[PDB]
């Protein structure tokens, strides 16, 4: 028997078997709706489609998405997906074999509890178990003591660990995202002239930010460079074969990580969050965390932010520690390459959830046996 | 004993006397205790001797008057037939299994003693009739 | 969330 | 208690580790005066008891059941005196036949015996190789499930003899003429070169089961044969300890290095090769490596494998020689670079045929590949250098399939196998000084073997106790089950090791620790030695084993990078490489986890069969032909397990006696008011007079069965009877004698 690692983001979902090495099923983890009146009868048209359906379709749909700031939001929508990735895409009866599931730190304690309890009642899963993402990233990375700086959709968070101890009292959440840089690219695209108004172009944007943007080594000298000459614009096509030509304003976009202040929030930037995580720890400790620094999730995937992490934390450390930023290419899988070694190890199969303590103890288990 | 059995026992005694001084050696001691009617076993010797090293054994001599305490201690059928029953149940002996076990087994005699008690009781198979040879031998 | 946050 | 005078004891000795020593004065409830060779009394000293000594009937017999005290110093003794004094080399257990290697040639073999054992029932003649052969035949025969003869021992004790003798047999007795044994002789200078490697302790170490399944016809006329492998010690290939070698094939190449035909494989002397030279122990002396290369292509030569493969399997070896030397600059922690135009990488691209620019790359690099999309990703220089070495065990393994699947080539025949017979020869238990994997895999396979022969006997003596209608509960069942669960089970000691092969920063230290912390006080069989945090010791069913951790997790990790392999099969200079992948997984497993299942597949092909045991015994370290050294062969015995056997044996009813022959014995104890006409009741009664309890013996239909010991109790007082009346005779013929010479005296 093998377990099922399905790593839940809050815009992607990535499934597949433990042991294997990449997830077999990844897609959008989103769900849309028809908005129009049907001509056509005799069509068979289905009420509501998931993940790359909804992508495919989009033009015709409203699309939702069912997770935010790693929250779920609506249990009647993902329960979809979750049965899309179970039966459609994966092939597998649930019933059979266990499932691992990951979720961001010191999110509402009814999450766990509720995502269980649909788990053992509406799928009937044997076994469960539920793992903080930070965690699964030192597996994934080969390393027991880091600290590690985790963005994707939804969330961001630091988590330090040292030696297989975790430090609760020194996690970092700050809620900016991808999502938060996309919201903010639609208004700086408005300053140019392109306007992007409804879900089904934000799908849009989305892809622009993944394609052209990126981080400055230094932000104020490039911003004065791209002022003075067009050398850094660089320009897309939309679906309808729309040039549309981009300057500045693409470094801007996922520059905002770094100075919330442009979202206006309130929060200092992630080198602050990740450095404060750091002080929080005890001195004994400093020296290797400054080491072993290391970068997961896709927000973190933009060109030039290991090397700008690298040098405005440099400017925050104490010059004798000779800080080291990783980041690795799978970064964006790494959550889930960690999830797939861990459901893999033996020591680990005395740690499920078994249906038999649920029925025992009730959704309140969750609390008692997972961290 | 009376005076007549003594006065016999001392006579006996001086006969195995081979050097005149009126004494036996204690090799001898078991030979007169045999002549005269015994049948104690090795260890019953050496136990009425008070189990004597081998010097003294074979060169210390005594006179009568020590041996008489010992024939008194050494003095104080159906199982001799079962014994016999034993190598047989015809009522035979291999002469060869009867030599074996006298020299081989116990306290080993010689060759040359079996041969000379077993002298006559033989026939020409080689069988022994123990119940006539042990009548012999109890006469 | 419930709260401080649309979620 | 009951010692007495002349009772015999043996005192334990260093020199050879059991003498014989006479009770001189009797016990009784801490110092024995005894009786010795080295003085009429010399005395022995008493623990807060000695090895009471069998009597002299039952020495020398041909089955070591037959005995009534089963000790070590018997079995070595029955041994011991049956070889030197009768030259005599072959004795039983039980089941199992012990051959004890002559090491001299001997008349035993010949056909006038053959016949003579052909037809027997076993339980008739003395023992021989010939009589387990024609047990196997016969039940062949009278019943459909088939066959296996195992053979197990030290390579030098004379399995290649036993194995020979006995398809020398079985071909004999079939009556058929063809070319079937002497293929298979043949094979085993190919079959060594590949397969059998020095050990520090043991030339010529055999590591690995080979099974040859001589097939028959619905007429039992042999067909052909069949190889198969099995357990093959693949990490030899890449590290061995001080004045080990790898397998011999590596130094026969080397030492062949001279011949023009090698040349193009620029080889060097064993130093020169990091695979080779990391024992230290390049020349074994006595052995002419130029030659025994010869002797090597004249089997293959023999069996058909054509030069043309013959030069591509030496090439590859060349290959894996030179891709062993292959030496990783680290550029940084996590990347690595091979260093420009670096030579052992040149020579082995040349050799292999494939692009410098692709190994080069792949060799350093890993491809992640997801159904979207892939990334390339760098390696640390130990992960480069770890999956260089399980790509040497890679193409090793398969090589040697090839082979074996080209000797089977040779072999096969083309009737339908009726049956078949297998000869399984399988190394021994093993033990050494410093104890390392490889011995840890020995000794799961003969735990897993063990567990087998205690099914095979314990059935056996449940069918021999219903024929003579004895309740089984007399029987109790000894099980090493108890261990073979903490071996392979899960959070077992295998299981804990393949976990940290991949946990991060796994290591030797950490095993450790989690070893101790599942089982230290869990589990009773495992133990932790005083005075050291990197060792454990397991509790066998022959020995305390103490292993060492060091190098533990290193030799277990075996983990290939798909693509080099895809590289090596693109290969377009020669035919043999893409051969060898023919058809993952497979490329996951670690070493422990296929050989677990290598060994699953041995238990379920052998489970299929009904067993017949060989053990063998090396009577010495010098090779000196007809002598027998205590200390070598009782450490042989315990190996073997024999004494651990008897062991077990001598817990129920060793000693079984038919009625008439107890009769025909113990009548000298027998008053003749008791004996019936009818022997069984008689003795039924005798023998309840003779013992103290009923529950010490059992009376069968045919036969009485007696517990450890007791035959020898009545051994003793058949003796102490039988001499009292010695006495009396004795006692009586000296009187009438010396009586007769005092007469004589007055005559
Ligand atoms: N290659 C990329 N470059 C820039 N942004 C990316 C890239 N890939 C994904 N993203 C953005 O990051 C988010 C998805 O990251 P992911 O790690 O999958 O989050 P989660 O796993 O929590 O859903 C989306 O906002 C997406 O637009
Ligand atoms: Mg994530």
């Amino acid at each position: 028997t093998t377990a099922l690692v399905c790593d839940n983001g809050s815009g992607l979902v990535k499934a597949g078997f433990a042991g294997d090495d990449a997830p077999r099923a990844v897609f959008p983890s989103i769900v849309g709706r028809p908005r129009h009146q049907g001509v056509m009868v005799g069509m068979g048209q289905k009420d509501s489609y998931v993940g790359d359906e909804a992508q495919s379709k989009r033009g015709i749909l409203t699309l939702k998405y069912p997770i935010e700031h790693g929250i779920i939001t609506n249990w009647d929508d993902m329960e979809k997906i979750w049965h899309h990735t179970f039966y459609n895409e994966l092939r597998v009866a649930p019933e059979e074999h266990p499932t691992l599931l990951t979720e961001a730190p010191l999110n509402p304690k009814a999450n766990r509890e509720k995502m269980t309890q649909i788990m053992f009642e509406t799928f009937n899963v044997p076994a469960m178990y539920v793992a903080i993402q930070a965690v699964l990233s030192l597996y994934a990375s080969g390393r027991t003591t880091g600290i590690v700086l985790d963005s994707g959709d939804g969330v961001t968070h630091n988590v330090p660990i040292y030696e297989g101890y975790a430090l609760p009292h020194a996690i970092m959440r700050l809620d900016l995202a991808g999502r938060d840089l996309t919201d903010y690219l639609m208004k700086i695209l408005t300053e140019r002239g392109y306007s992007f108004v409804t879900t089904a172009e934000r799908e849009i944007v989305r892809d622009i930010k993944e394609k052209l943007c990126y981080v400055a080594l230094d932000f104020e000298n490039e911003m004065a460079t791209a002022a003075s000459s067009s050398s850094l614009e660089k320009s897309y096509e939309l679906p309808d074969g729309q040039v549309i030509t981009i300057g500045n304003e693409r470094f801007r976009c996922p520059e905002t990580l770094f100075q919330p202040s442009f979202i206006g929030m309130e929060s200092a930037g992630i080198h602050e969050t990740t450095y404060n995580s750091i002080m929080k720890c005890d001195i004994d400790i400093r020296k290797d965390l400054y080491a072993n620094n290391v970068m997961s999730g896709g927000t973190t995937m933009y060109p030039g932010i290991a090397d700008r992490m690298q040098k405005e934390i440099t400017a925050l450390a104490p010059s004798t520690m000779k800080i080291k930023i990783i980041a690795p290419p799978e970064r964006k899988y790494s959550v889930w390459i960690g999830g797939s070694i861990l459901a893999s190890l033996s020591t680990f199969q005395q740690m499920w959830i078994t249906k038999q303590e649920y029925d025992e103890a009730g959704p309140s288990i969750v609390h008692r046996k997972c961290f | 004993f009376n005076k007549d059995q003594l006065e016999e026992f001392k006579e006996a005694f001086e006969l195995f006397d081979r050097v005149g001084d009126g004494k036996i050696l204690y090799s001898q001691c078991g030979d007169v205790m045999r002549a005269l009617g015994q049948n104690p076993t090795n260890a019953e010797v050496l136990k009425v001797l008070g189990n004597p090293k081998s010097d003294e054994l074979k060169s210390r001599r005594v006179d009568f008057e020590t041996f008489l305490p010992m024939l008194q201690a050494v003095a104080k059928y159906e199982d001799y037939l079962e014994g016999f029953r034993v190598f047989d149940g015809n009522g035979k002996v291999m002469g060869a299994e009867l030599r074996h076990v006298l020299t081989t087994l116990g306290e080993k005699m010689t060759e040359e003693e079996v041969e000379t008690v077993l002298a006559g009781h033989e026939d020409s198979n080689g069988c022994i009739n123990y119940e006539a040879f042990l009548k012999h031998i109890l006469s | 969330w419930x709260a401080x946050c649309p979620a | 208690e009951l010692y007495t005078k002349y009772a015999r004891v043996w005192i334990p000795d260093p020199e050879e580790v059991w003498k014989s020593a006479e009770l001189l004065k009797d016990y009784k409830p801490k110092v024995l005066q005894l009786r010795l060779e080295e003085g009429k009394d010399l005395e022995y000293c008493l623990d807060p008891l000695p090895p009471l000594r069998n009597p002299d009937i039952l020495v020398g017999e041909n089955d070591l059941t037959a005995l009534s005290y089963l000790h070590e110093p018997a079995v070595l003794h029955n041994l011991k005196v049956r070889f030197i004094d009768s030259k005599l080399i072959y004795t039983y257990c039980g089941i199992v036949l012990v051959a004890i290697n002559p090491y001299e040639q001997l008349p035993i073999y010949g056909e006038d015996i053959i016949n003579a054992y052909s037809g027997q029932n076993m339980g008739d003649m003395d023992p021989h190789i010939f009589a387990v052969a024609e047990e196997a035949y016969k039940q062949m025969a009278r019943d459909e499930r088939n066959q296996s003869i195992i053979v197990s021992g030290e390579s030098g004790a004379g399995k290649t003899v036993s194995a020979k003798y006995a398809m020398r047999y079985f071909a004999t007795v079939s009556g058929s003429a063809a070319n079937v044994e002497e293929k298979v002789l043949a094979s085993n200078p190919i079959m060594e070169s590949i397969g059998n490697a020095k050990t520090t302790r043991n030339d010529n170490s055999s590591r690995f089961g080979k099974y040859i399944e001589i097939g028959f016809d619905k007429r039992y006329r042999i067909i052909g044969a069949n190889m198969r492998t099995y357990l093959l010690e693949k990490s030899r290939v890449v590290f061995q300890a001080e004045e080990e070698r790898n397998y011999h094939i590596f130094y026969q190449l080397c030492a062949s290095a001279a011949l023009p035909e090698f040349k193009t494989l620029r080889l060097g002397n064993a130093n020169y090769f990091h695979y080779t030279k990391q024992g230290g122990s390049p020349v074994i002396d006595g052995i002419d490596d130029a030659k025994e290369m010869v002797n090597t292509r004249q089997a293959c030569t023999l069996l058909g494998i054509s030069d043309s493969y013959q030069m591509g399997i030496f090439r590859i070896l060349a290959g894996i020689l030179h891709l062993g030397n292959v030496e990783f600059a680290s550029r940084d922690s996590d990347s690595c670079a091979i260093p420009p135009k670096h030579d052992p990488l040149t020579i082995f691209c040349d050799l292999m045929g494939v692009d410098y620019e692709e190994m080069a790359h792949w060799l350093c690099h890993r491809k992640l590949a997801t159904a979207t999309e892939t990334y390339i990703k760098p390696i640390s220089k130990l992960h480069a250098i770890n999956a260089r070495d399980a790509l040497a065990k890679h193409i090793y393994a398969n090589l040697f399939n090839w082979i074996v699947d080209h000797v089977n080539k040779a072999l096969h025949s083309t009737v339908k196998q009726h049956s078949f017979i297998g000869v399984l020869d399988i190394y021994g238990f093993e033990t050494f000084e410093i104890n390392s994997f490889e011995q840890f895999c020995i000794n799961y396979a003969n735990e897993k073997l063990q567990q087998q022969f205690n099914m095979h006997v314990f059935k056996l003596e449940q069918e021999e106790y219903m024929k003579e209608q004895i309740p089984w509960t007399l029987i109790d069942f000894y099980d090493n089950q108890p261990c073979i669960n903490l071996i392979e089970a899960k959070m077992g000691v295998l299981d804990l090791l393949d976990e940290e092969c991949k946990m991060p920063k796994g290591s030797d230290d950490t095993w450790a620790q989690k070893l101790y912390n599942t089982h230290l006080n869990k589990c009773a069989l495992f133990e932790k030695p005083r005075l050291s945090n990197k060792a454990f010791i397991i509790k066998h069913f022959a020995d305390k084993v103490e292993y060492q951790c060091e190098g533990f997790l290193e030799k277990n990790k075996d983990t290939v990078y798909e693509e080099q392999i895809k590289v090596l099969k693109s290969s377009k200079k020669f035919k043999l490489l893409p051969e060898l992948f023919q058809d993952s997984k497979e490329h996951k497993k670690t070493v422990g986890h296929q050989f677990r299942n290598s060994l699953h597949l041995l238990m379920e092909t052998l489970n299929a069969t009904t067993p017949h045991y060989v053990r063998c015994i090396k009577p010495n370290d010098f090779k000196f032909p007809f002598t027998f050294d205590e200390k070598r062969a009782v450490q042989q015995l315990r190996a073997c397990g024999v004494l651990e056997t008897i062991r077990i044996s001598a817990a129920g009813f060793p000693s079984r006696w038919t009625y008439q022959e107890f009769f025909s014995r113990y009548r000298v104890l027998m008053k003749q008011k008791d004996v019936l006409s009818d022997r069984k009741q008689t003795c039924k009664n005798v023998l309840e007079k003779l013992i103290l309890d009923k529950d010490k013996y059992q009376f069968g239909k045919t036969k009485i069965f007696f517990r450890a010991g007791q035959v020898a109790y009545l051994e003793k007082i058949r003796a102490d009877k039988l001499r009292a009346a010695c006495i009396r005779i004795q006692k009586t013929i000296r009187g009438w004698l010396m009586r007769k010479k005092y007469m004589r005296m007055r005559r």
